[PDB]
């Protein structure tokens, strides 16, 4: 039972891994475009 | 042509600020000679000093491929001019083509 729940700890820790990468290249997908779309000074290309 | 890409194959950084130079500088040749030819009347008699000109300059660096044009600070290559132009904080902007 130690064992299993050890490894419990592995399967959570990574799920809970996963769900954090994805969500930053998301939330960087829709940052990247407004920020494009709406300043026009142009002195910065993007922000991330 | 001027440049003719010799960035294009190496590194730039040191180089760049040196093809700028000359202009840059040229611009302000006839910044200056166009106030004079308007100030040639009168003698100078008045307003005699002779104002800052300005100057921008429109810089694209789209690079056509697998090379990277190395780009200055604007504000640091704007001061360099200091006492030759009056928008020290500005005097070339720098974008890419999108």
């Amino acid at each position: 039972a130690i064992e299993d729940l050890g490894r419990g700890m592995a399967a959570v820790d990574h799920a809970i891994m996963q769900y954090h990468s994805k969500m930053m290249e998301q939330i960087n997908r829709t940052i990247a475009e407004l920020w494009q779309s709406t300043y026009q000074g142009t002195d910065i290309d993007t922000i991330q | 042509k001027r440049f003719k890409g010799l960035e294009k194959k190496q590194d730039n950084r040191q180089e760049v600020t040196k093809r700028l130079m000359q202009i840059v500088e040229e611009m302000i040749a006839e910044a200056n000679e166009m106030w004079r030819s308007l100030h040639e009347d009168s003698q100078d008699d008045e307003d005699e000093e002779q104002p800052l000109p300005l100057i921008r300059l429109k810089v694209e660096y789209s690079s056509p491929e697998g090379t990277k044009f190395e780009v200055e600070n604007p504000q640091r290559f704007s001061n360099r001019f200091a006492g030759k132009v009056a928008n020290q904080n500005d005097v070339v902007h720098f974008y890419r083509k999108k």
